[PDB]
Protein backbone atom coordinates (compact mmCIF):
# COMPACT_ATOMS: atom_id res chain seq x y z
CA UNK A 1 0.00 0.00 0.00
CA UNK A 2 3.18 2.78 0.77
CA UNK A 3 3.98 1.64 -3.10
CA UNK A 4 0.36 2.43 -3.99
CA UNK A 5 0.48 5.89 -2.52
CA UNK A 6 3.80 6.87 -4.04
CA UNK A 7 2.88 6.36 -7.36
CA UNK A 8 -0.63 7.61 -6.76
CA UNK A 9 1.15 10.59 -5.34
CA UNK A 10 3.14 11.00 -8.37
CA UNK A 11 -0.26 10.55 -10.92
CA UNK A 12 -2.17 13.23 -9.70
CA UNK A 13 0.33 15.57 -9.05
CA UNK A 14 1.29 14.80 -12.56
CA UNK A 15 -2.05 15.76 -13.51
CA UNK A 16 -1.68 18.97 -11.65
CA UNK A 17 1.48 19.79 -14.14
CA UNK A 18 -0.75 19.98 -17.35
CA UNK A 19 -3.78 22.16 -15.60
CA UNK A 20 -1.77 25.17 -14.27
CA UNK A 21 0.15 25.48 -17.90
CA UNK A 22 -2.36 25.14 -20.36
CA UNK A 23 -5.58 26.20 -18.30
CA UNK A 24 -4.70 29.92 -16.97
CA UNK A 25 -7.97 31.00 -19.42
CA UNK A 26 -11.49 31.74 -17.60
CA UNK A 27 -13.35 31.40 -21.35
CA UNK A 28 -13.24 29.64 -24.18
CA UNK A 29 -13.08 32.10 -27.19
CA UNK A 30 -14.30 31.26 -30.69
CA UNK A 31 -11.78 30.70 -33.30
CA UNK A 32 -12.35 33.66 -35.84
CA UNK A 33 -13.81 33.15 -39.12
CA UNK A 34 -11.21 35.57 -40.52
CA UNK A 35 -7.51 33.46 -40.80
CA UNK A 36 -6.28 36.43 -42.32
CA UNK A 37 -5.38 39.60 -40.32
CA UNK A 38 -4.36 42.75 -42.37
CA UNK A 39 -1.88 40.91 -44.42
CA UNK A 40 -1.19 38.28 -41.38
CA UNK A 41 -1.94 34.88 -42.39
CA UNK A 42 -2.77 32.50 -39.41
CA UNK A 43 -3.86 29.43 -41.07
CA UNK A 44 -1.18 27.02 -39.95
CA UNK A 45 -1.74 27.74 -36.00
CA UNK A 46 -5.14 28.18 -36.03
CA UNK A 47 -7.40 24.49 -36.57
CA UNK A 48 -9.09 24.39 -39.42
CA UNK A 49 -12.87 23.64 -38.83
CA UNK B 1 -18.72 -15.49 15.58
CA UNK B 2 -16.37 -15.19 12.17
CA UNK B 3 -12.67 -14.23 11.76
CA UNK B 4 -12.59 -10.76 10.09
CA UNK B 5 -11.26 -6.79 10.90
CA UNK B 6 -12.41 -4.54 12.98
CA UNK B 7 -11.60 -0.78 13.64
CA UNK B 8 -12.58 0.31 17.32
CA UNK B 9 -12.46 4.01 19.01
CA UNK B 10 -11.58 4.15 22.36
CA UNK B 11 -12.64 7.01 24.33
CA UNK B 12 -9.87 8.90 26.72
CA UNK B 13 -10.95 6.65 29.80
CA UNK B 14 -10.24 3.45 27.99
CA UNK B 15 -13.92 2.58 26.91
CA UNK B 16 -14.76 1.26 23.22
CA UNK B 17 -17.30 3.95 22.11
CA UNK B 18 -17.98 2.51 18.26
CA UNK B 19 -16.67 0.34 15.69
CA UNK B 20 -17.14 -0.13 11.92
CA UNK B 21 -16.80 -3.51 10.16
CA UNK B 22 -14.14 -3.19 7.96
CA UNK B 23 -15.46 -6.23 5.62
CA UNK B 24 -19.43 -4.54 5.65
CA UNK B 25 -19.49 -2.81 2.50
CA UNK B 26 -17.17 -0.47 -0.18
CA UNK B 27 -17.72 2.68 2.44
CA UNK B 28 -16.78 0.64 5.45
CA UNK B 29 -13.18 -0.28 4.01
CA UNK B 30 -12.83 3.39 3.19
CA UNK B 31 -13.10 4.53 7.10
CA UNK B 32 -10.50 1.33 8.10
CA UNK B 33 -8.49 2.77 5.05
CA UNK B 34 -7.82 6.41 6.37
CA UNK B 35 -8.05 5.93 9.93
CA UNK B 36 -10.93 8.15 10.36
CA UNK B 37 -14.70 7.78 10.69
CA UNK B 38 -14.84 11.22 9.24
CA UNK B 39 -13.69 11.53 5.85
CA UNK B 40 -13.56 14.10 3.42
CA UNK B 41 -15.21 15.08 -0.34
CA UNK B 42 -12.46 13.43 -2.86
CA UNK B 43 -11.42 10.19 -4.58
CA UNK B 44 -9.66 7.88 -2.70
CA UNK B 45 -7.38 4.73 -3.53
CA UNK B 46 -8.60 1.44 -1.74
CA UNK B 47 -7.37 -1.94 -1.89
CA UNK B 48 -6.98 -4.00 -4.97
CA UNK B 49 -8.54 -6.96 -6.34
C1 LIG C 1 -2.41 31.57 -46.05
O1 LIG C 1 -1.45 30.66 -46.47
C2 LIG C 1 -1.98 29.34 -46.52
C3 LIG C 1 -0.81 28.41 -46.74
O2 LIG C 1 -0.59 27.60 -45.60
C4 LIG C 1 -3.06 29.25 -47.59
O3 LIG C 1 -3.69 28.00 -47.37
C5 LIG C 1 -3.83 27.19 -48.54
O4 LIG C 1 -3.73 27.94 -49.75
C6 LIG C 1 -3.94 27.17 -50.95
C7 LIG C 1 -3.75 28.13 -52.10
O5 LIG C 1 -4.54 29.29 -51.94
C8 LIG C 1 -5.32 26.52 -50.94
O6 LIG C 1 -5.42 25.65 -52.06
C9 LIG C 1 -6.65 25.83 -52.78
O7 LIG C 1 -7.63 24.87 -52.34
C10 LIG C 1 -8.68 24.53 -53.27
C11 LIG C 1 -9.67 23.61 -52.58
O8 LIG C 1 -10.46 22.96 -53.57
C12 LIG C 1 -8.00 23.88 -54.46
O9 LIG C 1 -8.97 23.32 -55.33
C13 LIG C 1 -7.17 24.94 -55.19
O10 LIG C 1 -6.41 24.29 -56.16
C14 LIG C 1 -6.59 24.93 -57.43
O11 LIG C 1 -5.70 26.02 -57.58
C15 LIG C 1 -4.27 25.73 -57.54
C16 LIG C 1 -3.54 27.02 -57.89
O12 LIG C 1 -4.46 28.11 -57.75
C17 LIG C 1 -3.90 24.54 -58.48
O13 LIG C 1 -2.58 24.10 -58.21
C18 LIG C 1 -4.88 23.37 -58.27
O14 LIG C 1 -4.56 22.30 -59.15
C19 LIG C 1 -6.32 23.83 -58.45
O15 LIG C 1 -6.42 24.32 -59.79
C20 LIG C 1 -6.22 25.75 -54.27
O16 LIG C 1 -4.96 25.12 -54.35
C21 LIG C 1 -5.51 25.72 -49.66
O17 LIG C 1 -6.84 25.22 -49.58
C22 LIG C 1 -5.22 26.57 -48.43
N1 LIG C 1 -5.35 25.78 -47.22
C23 LIG C 1 -6.49 25.68 -46.53
C24 LIG C 1 -6.45 24.81 -45.32
O18 LIG C 1 -7.51 26.27 -46.87
C25 LIG C 1 -4.09 30.36 -47.44
O19 LIG C 1 -4.88 30.45 -48.62
C26 LIG C 1 -3.45 31.72 -47.14
N2 LIG C 1 -4.46 32.69 -46.74
C27 LIG C 1 -5.20 33.38 -47.61
C28 LIG C 1 -6.20 34.32 -47.02
O20 LIG C 1 -5.07 33.24 -48.82
C1 LIG D 1 -13.71 9.74 31.56
O1 LIG D 1 -13.44 9.65 32.94
C2 LIG D 1 -13.47 10.92 33.60
C3 LIG D 1 -13.00 10.67 35.02
O2 LIG D 1 -11.58 10.67 35.08
C4 LIG D 1 -14.87 11.52 33.51
O3 LIG D 1 -14.76 12.86 33.96
C5 LIG D 1 -15.72 13.26 34.94
O4 LIG D 1 -17.04 13.36 34.44
C6 LIG D 1 -18.00 13.80 35.41
C7 LIG D 1 -19.36 13.73 34.75
O5 LIG D 1 -19.28 13.95 33.35
C8 LIG D 1 -17.64 15.20 35.89
O6 LIG D 1 -18.53 15.57 36.94
C9 LIG D 1 -16.21 15.24 36.42
O7 LIG D 1 -15.83 16.59 36.65
C10 LIG D 1 -15.23 14.63 35.41
N1 LIG D 1 -13.89 14.54 35.98
C11 LIG D 1 -12.78 14.82 35.30
C12 LIG D 1 -11.49 14.66 36.06
O8 LIG D 1 -12.80 15.19 34.13
C13 LIG D 1 -15.34 11.57 32.07
O9 LIG D 1 -16.71 11.94 32.03
C14 LIG D 1 -15.14 10.23 31.35
N2 LIG D 1 -15.45 10.36 29.94
C15 LIG D 1 -16.69 10.21 29.45
C16 LIG D 1 -16.83 10.39 27.97
O10 LIG D 1 -17.64 9.96 30.16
Amino acid sequence: TQLNRALSGIAAEQDRNTREVFAQVKQMYKTPTLKYFGGFNFSQILPDP
Amino acid sequence: LKPTTFMLKYDENGTITDAVDCSQNPLAELKCSVKSFEIDKGIYQTSNF
